[PDB]
RNA sequence: AAGAACCUUACCUGGUCUUGACAUCCACGGAAGUUUUCAGAGAUGAGAAUGUGCCUUCGGGAACCGUGAGACAGGUGCUGC
RNA sequence: CCGGCCGGGAACUCAAAGGAGACUGCCAGUGAUAAACUGGAGGAAGGUGGGGAUGACGUCAAGUCAUCAUGGCCCUUACGACCAGGGCUACACACGUGCUACAAUGGCGCAUACAAAGAGAAGCGACCUCGCGAGAGCAAGCGGACCUCAUAAAGUGCGUCGUAGUCCGGAUUGGAGUCUGCAACUCGACUCCAUGAAGUCGGAAUCGCUAGUAAUCGUGGAUCAGAAUGCCACGGUGAAUAC
């Protein structure tokens, strides 16, 4: 068996990765389980603003990382190779896991 | 309280001029800047200088202060009074 | 904020490389259970004498551009001044302004 | 405030027997958010009452929240810069809940072994009129009928 | 304090990142000093010849700088030769292997970035504050923007006492998220000190 | 009633009783009443002679009320006549174990006169 | 068959599946009696099964996750309202009128930069 | 200051260096490095072995080390009026 | 082996993406054929639904030249640089902000129910063994809806305490420890045993809060080798009062 995990900072560029990975897989021999949305990850910073005084003056930050779960069963040579041909993109986190 | 499994902490340098005050056999006052320093049995009788940042302080070892550290016998803050 | 600063941070992390890879198999010879008594004391003093400055109890972990010490942040390397200013210039990937 | 005048709060009502007034004493009576111990407090003063009196639970505790009844108030008003305290007729909504503030304010003090020994002393004190509850609302009387004079 | 950087809030709303690159924790503060030191590099460079924003892509462990600038030909140097040189520094600068593209600007007087160099050079240059604001302005509105303010602020004149001037032409809706807003702020230094410039252009609504 | 120095109480409880000597506490008295055998809801008006002298030699077994105060003053005065620096803190009274001198320590120092 | 409500309060969300029988109630493989202890929950999920009195005519086999036990009843009075209004459709309207429809949202404020606990100031001083 | 035992640290005592702890350029020499000893509170001072790597104008080239001369470096020093 | 454990199932809670939905849209009345207001219906929600982000021109020649940058001065065998030790923690006193309390709506002992939000690889660190405990040994699992931190606490049930400075309070101090760390004396945190201070609801004065709020209870994170009663977040219970 062979999965997808991959995370992003954007929803919309990891969504369109998810929806490529899944059409070159149904393309040949994956009846795959699909994007399933793991939880995502929300990193709240709160800095000060000030370089000085003024401890009640503070600003909050957060980062989002968004998860999606492609799981390919039934895998062929076709799907491990057509697995290592694709590049997605840059801000996206792919790791295939045997 | 350092954990027992460690032992008590004596310097290098201080355990050394121990050990060379008592071979050499001659009892002066030496001066230390290691204050963090267990006192030791061996160390009886003998005058140590201890550093306060400022000055160093002469140290008279006693039975009563062995297992105590150097820096107990050496105030590091000079307050008299205010009125 | 003082060159000889910055200087003092590089210098201690060069040193702490070499002397932690010598330490650590120093290090586990003192207070594992069940050694010796002799080993334990030799060990104390093998790991004493080497310098100060080489134990990674030393280190700040200042900002990476302004070295400043107090107000740091793990996850970028900087202060939080530097954060706030390469977040609104929209360096760091990902990094809105939090509104729930 | 300066401008609203919003509806109000619908609380559940008593669970022993189905009443708002006892909700009401229930939530006045109580401590940091503390219902479950209120309602014990409040259960353990009222059946161990109704043995004291001879009628049931419910109305014992109106005919000893009836005789602390504040009919008129004071106020502070301003005509010529003299501001003096004029008497007002409450509203019964407002006196019922000033009632069961008398009662509890009563029952925080003369101290004994429980806050329900206290209760069951205090309504029952309040209920043959001899209490200090009947006394707030005695002294509020006769501080309204001394201010007669403005009406 | 007033006012919330414009980039900041419509990074939420409508613009996009100048970084785009995922890292776990371990690899995050290495990543983004190290695009720093490349950005600082490129900036001295390149801020010779005109560049609006330099953005970082990292893909497959490698670094991928495209720069937008207004005068491309003078970027790429001639036969290439110059981005072979950036290239062959931005992979001793950032680790990683490196490939450098570039964009050219259509708008040579609608960027922020590039109206805060020709106001800062030429204050600097000294020629009068307000005939460079003056122009910037009505250069940007007569190549057609839906809105222009340029914010200088210093001692403007040689003064004893710094003064604030700005210039607004069009409508610079800044409450609205939807405003696609170009905003950048440039120091000129001075011989009697730093002056602040602050553009921000409105070129619509999304 | 009466145990090494003193009259323990005798309406409490034999722990609560207990704690009354200088030198027990809770869990000396926890476990002299573990050693002992008697449960310890009894009372000392419950309890008679023989539980309270194996009671006796039990609270024997600690070191209490006249030679605890003798090991507490005499440790105070081995510090105080050593002259090191928890003595010197006992000397002129003030806190010894790192308190905050500058506000606080009424207790020490006692209750604020000037 | 079995009839279904989600009721949600107050981050606890409760699902009843109710059914034509006897008239016990069981929430979590515990019986109503000794799951809650307190006057909540005792009057809190009767209340719409006394509205419409349908106290012996149905089975509900409900499960609970998240909140506090009132929470988890004020959700099992809101879920057993739509279980029940998926019979009639009369219901509603005449249970409305006292309620128990409206889902009460009513969420824990978020704590605030500089406040306390979302409405508390740090004690103002003028000197 | 989202965190002073040393560090941080800017402060005081005492010991030390002054083209420097951090930069670049010139000239001279040495792989870089590692291990190890003494005296020292340490910074530091003199050693003792081991080491000689890659292109090759291969008396050179990168990188590291010290030496001397400056240009200068360095300043959490003052004025936020 | 009743633990969703397993065949399985895609109904449900849930997880995230995409839509819908709330507009004074409808109804009646008051209102200048108006804008609007009040009430009603339905509706999960009613009138900017709740909360946040969002801070106009300017003011205070407010704060910061010690985050940074920067003009002008000032220093260059020193106001620069390196080190060890000390100090920033002192204490006749004064003030601000908190935490713990003065108890019986409570204290102690036993059994027991219900969360959300986070953090984790020189890291989080199960199970078992060892110690009263802080902890150690052994050491699986985890870059995580998987494993760990991590038992939630108020609550509930049963007992005991009978209003005393007391089984309230838990400061102080003596002793014995554990862990981090080159090192715990100046000057850490914690654990145990002992001790058991003031305090019995607080003068003149003064502050916060309009609903899931105040009040109260616990949990988590950043900084961080170790070091929160602070700060930032998360939930549990949950009022009174608006003439």
């Amino acid at each position: 068996r062979i999965r997808i995990r991959l995370k992003a900072f954007d929803h919309r560029l990891i969504d369109q990765a998810t929806a490529e990975i899944v059409e070159t897989a149904k393309r040949t021999g994956a009846q795959v389980r699909g994007p399933i949305p793991l939880p995502t990850r929300k990193e709240r910073f709160t800095v000060l603003i000030s370089p000085h005084v003024n401890k009640d003056a503070r600003d909050q930050y957060e980062i989002r990382t968004h998860l999606r779960l492609v799981d390919i069963v039934e895998p062929t040579e076709k799907t491990v190779d057509a697995l290592m041909r694709l590049d997605l993109a840059a801000g996206v986190d792919v790791q295939i896991s045997l | 309280p350092r954990s027992l499994k460690k032992g008590p902490f004596i310097d290098l340098h201080l355990l050394k001029k121990v050990e060379k005050a008592v071979e050499s056999g001659d009892k002066k006052p030496l001066r230390t800047w290691s204050r963090r320093s267990t006192i030791f049995p061996n160390m009886i009788g003998l005058t140590i200088a201890v550093h306060n940042g400022r000055q160093h302080v002469p140290v008279f070892v006693t039975d009563e202060m062995v297992g105590h550290k150097l820096g107990e016998f050496a105030p590091t803050r000079t307050y008299r009074g205010h009125a | 904020a003082k060159q000889s600063m910055k200087a003092r941070e590089v210098k201690r992390v060069a040193l702490a490389d070499k002397y932690f890879a010598k330490r650590a198999e120093l290090k586990a010879i003192i207070s594992d259970v069940n050694a010796s008594d002799e080993d334990r004391w030799n060990a104390v003093l093998k790991l004493q004498t080497l310098p100060r400055d080489s134990s990674p109890s030393r280190q700040r972990n200042r900002c990476r551009q302004t070295g400043r010490p107090h107000g740091f942040l793990r996850k970028f390397g900087l202060s939080r001044i530097k954060v706030r200013e390469a977040a609104m210039r929209g360096e760091i990937p990902g990094l809105k302004k939090a509104s729930w | 405030p300066r401008r609203r005048v919003i509806g109000q709060r619908k609380i559940l009502p008593d669970p022993k027997f189905g009443s708002e007034l006892l909700a009401k004493f229930v939530n006045i009576l109580m401590v940091d958010g503390k219902k479950s111990t209120a309602e014990s407090i409040v259960y353990s003063a009222l059946e161990t009452l109704a043995q004291r009196s001879g009628k049931s639970e419910l109305e014992a505790f109106e005919v000893a929240l009836e005789n602390v009844r504040p009919t008129v108030e004071v106020k502070s008003r301003r005509v010529g810069g003299s501001t003096y305290q004029v008497p007002v007729e409450v509203r019964p909504v407002r006196r019922n809940a000033l009632a069961m503030r008398w009662i509890v304010e009563a029952a925080r003090k003369r101290g004994d072994k429980s806050m329900a020994l206290r209760l069951a002393n205090e309504l029952s004190d309040a209920a043959e009129n001899k209490g200090t509850a009947v006394k707030k609302r005695e002294d509020v009387h006769r501080m309204a009928e001394a201010n007669k004079a403005f009406a | 304090g007033q006012k919330v950087h414009p980039n900041g809030i419509r990074l939420g709303i409508v613009k996009p990142w100048n970084s785009t690159w995922f890292a776990n924790t371990k690899e995050f503060a290495d990543n983004l000093d190290s695009d720093f030191k490349v950005r600082q590099y490129l900036t001295k460079e390149l801020a010779k010849a005109s560049v609006s924003r330099i953005v970082i892509e990292r893909p497959a462990k490698s670094i991928r700088v495209t720069i937008h600038t207004a005068r491309p030909g003078i970027v790429i140097g001639k036969k290439g030769e110059d981005v072979e040189k950036l290239r062959k520094v931005v992979a001793d600068i950032a680790g990683v292997p490196a490939q450098i593209n570039i964009a050219e600007v259509r708008k040579p007087e609608l960027d922020a970035k590039l109206v805060a160099d020709s106001i800062t050079s030429q204050l600097e240059r000294r020629v009068m504050f307000r005939r460079a604001m003056k122009r910037a302005v009505q250069n940007a509105m007569r190549l057609g923007a839906k809105g222009i303010k340029v914010e200088v602020s210093g001692r403007l004149g040689g003064a004893e006492i710094a003064r604030t001037e700005w210039y607004r032409e069009g409508r610079v809706p800044l409450h609205t998220l939807r405003a696609d807003i170009d905003y950048n702020t440039s120091e000129a230094h001075t011989t009697y000190g730093v002056i602040g410039v602050k553009v921000w252009i409105f070129k619509g609504e999304i | 009633a009466r145990i090494a120095g003193i009259n323990i109480p005798d309406h409490k409880h034999a722990v609560i009783a207990l704690t009354s000597i200088y030198g027990v506490g809770k869990t000396r008295s926890k476990a002299i009443l573990a050693a002992a055998g008697i449960a310890e809801d009894v009372k000392i008006s419950e309890l008679s002679e023989g539980q309270i002298d194996t009671l006796r030699d039990e609270v024997a077994k600690f070191v209490v009320e006249g030679d605890l105060r003798r090991e507490i003053s005499m440790s105070i005065k081995r510090l105080m006549d050593l002259g090191c620096y928890r003595g010197l803190r006992h000397r002129r009274g003030l806190p010894v174990r790192g308190q905050r001198t500058k506000t606080n320590a009424r207790t020490r120092k006692g209750p604020r006169k000037p | 068959n079995q009839y279904y409500g989600t009721g949600r309060r107050k981050s606890s969300a409760a699902r009843v599946f109710i059914k034509p029988g006897n008239g016990k109630i069981v929430i979590n493989q515990r019986s109503l009696e000794q799951y809650f202890g307190r006057e909540t929950a005792r009057m809190v999920v009767r209340q719409p099964l006394e509205l419409v009195d349908m106290v012996e005519k149905l089975d509900l086999y409900i499960t609970v996750k998240g909140g506090g036990i009132s929470g988890q009843a004020g959700a099992i009075r809101h879920g057993i309202t739509r279980a029940l209004m998926e019979y009639d459709e009369s219901l509603r309207s005449e249970l409305r009128k006292a309620g128990f429809v409206t889902r009460d949202a009513r969420q824990v404020e978020r704590k605030k930069v500089g406040l306390r606990k979302a409405r508390r100031r740090p004690q103002f001083s003028k000197r």
